């Protein structure tokens, strides 16, 4: 999963 | 590697 | 962690939301 | 300050041999950190000032012959001038410069002819 | 171009004081040590003092408040003041520089004469 | 110039600012997590002050980020004296960078170099690392733009041989990779090619001056590089000499001192005296 781990956590903050 | 890169860049 | 958490062990939004910066 | 003692008080040789004389220290001036002893050797050739030779007691200054080389450890200390050669007459002094800096009282080089 | 002179009043009659300029040239003073060292005619080498790049002071505890050793790196000089003298001071006063983290006393004057 | 902390900057540059005046962070630098950021934020920005990093520097993620030689010109050497995981430089997912542009560092100190996944990134196989890095053989650069072997990469510059042929070495279509000749060793030298002095360590500004250098080799203390720290100054972070006082001052609210360096924790074996800082060997077994 690992690249997407980073995508993921960006889709869940915008903070 | 990958895996140490984030277990440490996470608050 | 969260490579630990989140990766080999397959995770769900909170556990995230919780991680959130 | 520490005490420094050298020996001998004066000493004489003829051209071509090797000379080692002597100094201590009080306390011991080998530095952990980096392994070096903090310890200078000074040569006086006479009515001039003095000039720089060997510190960390080893280290050869640049303008110095292979012909000096400096010895010892701890508390204890050596200089040797390796193959006399005619205007390596002078007085030698030893410094500590680990805390503060003390002399020795210096030990003197005479050469011999007619 | 690493150059040190000693500027001495040559005679000091006793009881009065002793006032040195040590003037450098060459290299900065806020970056090196300067080492005070006397010498009678025929006796040993001796140190006195040195002051650090830092304005620090160091001096030999033989000398009990009886020196000073201040400096104007502005104005490239190292200052030693010695009070109430005796006859037993009669010797060669050099300054030489001290370059205290790589080095030990690399280059002296060529020394100055003070009698009492 | 300043010494400043090992700083960790995310999600706004406004962050960023914190650095301006700073010549030496004491400790890492990690910028990471941008996703908001464009090239024009970058088109104005630039940190020429910056000489040396203790520690590691660290980029990953920072988007609009096509090139660093606006970013970080005039840094000269990474010391690594702590590493992430075996690594001085880590250059990862910085999608958007075309070229590096450290067209100043000369040494890392320790470390190796990893610089992964950065689609976009050519100016690497033009890079003799050899020339930076003591040990190259732990390099891991892969996946960037460069293992394509589809690279507009131009540079006048000198050639190594690295592999089966001479290879022209430079930063960017402006800047060469600065080579000092062989026996110069890590001190630098001058543009001709006269040797800086030998306790100086990537640069001087003078040829032959202690205090002309561009970042100590060994330590730094009042103005000057030298060989070692001498009583009663202790060795800190491993490049810069302080007094008992300055070591004192930080650990009160976690530094303690022994061998004569200044450090966070007694060693094994040892306990703290307290009344002087001074890590001692335990009588018995150690309670730690
Ligand atoms: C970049 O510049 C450096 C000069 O600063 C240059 O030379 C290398 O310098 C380092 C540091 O002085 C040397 O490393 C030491 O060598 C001994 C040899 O046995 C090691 O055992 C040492 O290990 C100790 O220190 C470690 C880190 O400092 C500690 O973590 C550990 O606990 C040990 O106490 C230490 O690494 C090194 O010898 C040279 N390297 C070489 C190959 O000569 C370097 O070459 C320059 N690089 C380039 C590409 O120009
Ligand atoms: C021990 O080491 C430290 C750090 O090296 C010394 O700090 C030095 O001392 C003074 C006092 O803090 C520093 O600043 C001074 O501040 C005033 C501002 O009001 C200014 O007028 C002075 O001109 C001076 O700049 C000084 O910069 C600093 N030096 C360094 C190299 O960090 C501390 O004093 C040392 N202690 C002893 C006993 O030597
Ligand atoms: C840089 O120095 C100037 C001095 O005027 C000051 O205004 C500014 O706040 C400083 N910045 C930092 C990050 O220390
Ligand atoms: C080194 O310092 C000099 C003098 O400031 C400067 O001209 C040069 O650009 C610097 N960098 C390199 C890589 O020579």
């Amino acid at each position: 999963c690992g690249s997407h781990l980073v995508e993921a956590l960006y889709l869940v903050c915008g903070e | 590697f990958e895996d140490y890169l984030h277990n440490v860049v996470f608050v | 962690g969260i490579v630990e958490q989140c990766c080999t062990s397959i995770c769900s939004l909170y556990q995230l939301e919780n991680y959130c910066n | 300050d520490i005490v420094m003692s050298q020996s001998p008080s004066s000493l004489v040789v003829s051209v071509g041999e090797k000379v080692t004389m002597s100094c201590k220290s009080s306390q011991s001036l080998l530095y952990s950190s980096n392994q070096k002893n903090f310890l200078a050797w000074y040569q006086q050739k006479p009515g001039q000032s003095p000039k720089l030779l060997i510190y960390w007691a080893s280290t050869r200054e640049s303008g110095v012959p292979d012909r000096f080389t400096g010895s010892g450890s701890g508390t204890d200390f050596t200089l040797t001038i390796s193959s006399v050669k005619a205007e390596d007459l002078a007085v030698y002094y030893c410094q500590q410069y680990f805390r503060y800096r003390t002399f020795g009282g210096g030990t003197k080089l005479e050469i011999k002819r007619a | 171009q690493v150059q040190l002179k000693e500027s001495g009043p040559g005679l000091v009659a006793p009881s009065q004081s002793l006032s040195i300029t040590c003037t450098v040239s060459g290299f900065p003073l806020t970056a090196y040590g300067v080492n005070w060292v006397r010498q009678p005619p025929g006796k040993g080498l001796e140190w006195l003092g040195m002051i650090w790049g830092d304005g620090n002071t160091d001096y030999n505890s033989a000398l009990k408040s009886r020196l000073s050793i201040s400096k104007d790196n502005s104005k490239s000089q190292v200052f030693l003041k010695m009070n109430s003298l005796q006859t037993d001071d009669t010797a060669r006063y050099y300054c030489a520089r001290d370059p205290y983290g790589s080095k030990p006393m690399d280059y002296w004057g060529q020394g100055t004469s003070v009698t009492v | 110039g300043e010494v400043c902390p090992g700083m960790d900057i995310r999600n706004n540059l406004t962050r960023l600012h914190e650095l301006e005046n700073c010549s030496v962070i004491e400790g890492h630098l990690q910028i990471l997590l941008m996703f908001k950021t464009r090239p024009e934020d970058f088109r104005d920005l630039s940190f020429p002050k910056l000489i040396m990093i203790t520690d590691y520097l660290l980029l990953f993620r920072v988007y609009g980020l096509e090139s660093l030689k606006d970013l970080f010109p005039n840094l000269t050497v990474i010391r690594g004296s702590r590493l992430f995981f075996n690594y001085a430089l880590v250059i990862f997912e910085m999608v958007h960078l075309k070229e590096l542009g450290l067209y100043n560092l000369m040494n890392i100190t320790r470390g190796s170099v990893r610089i992964e996944k950065n689609n976009e990134l050519c100016y690497l196989a033009t890079i003799d690392w050899s020339r930076i890095l003591d040990s190259v053989e732990d390099n891991h650069i892969v996946l960037n733009k460069d293992d394509n072997e589809e690279c507009g990469d131009i540079c006048n510059c000198p050639a190594t041989v690295i592999n089966g042929q001479f290879v022209e070495r430079c930063w960017t279509h402006s800047h060469c990779q600065k080579v000092c000749p062989t026996i110069c060793k890590s001190h630098g030298c001058t543009a001709e090619g006269l040797c800086c002095h030998s306790e100086c360590l990537g640069n001087c500004s003078q040829p032959d001056d202690p205090t002309k250098c561009v970042a100590c080799r060994n330590f730094y203390l009042d103005g000057r590089c030298v060989e070692t720290c001498p009583p009663p100054y202790y060795h800190f972070q491993d490049w810069r000499c302080v007094n008992f006082s300055f070591c004192q001052d930080l650990h009160h609210k976690q530094y303690v001192i022994h061998n004569n360096k200044c450090i966070p924790e007694c060693p094994s074996g040892y306990t703290m005296n307290s009344s002087n800082l001074l890590c001692t060997p335990c009588l018995g077994p150690c309670p730690k």
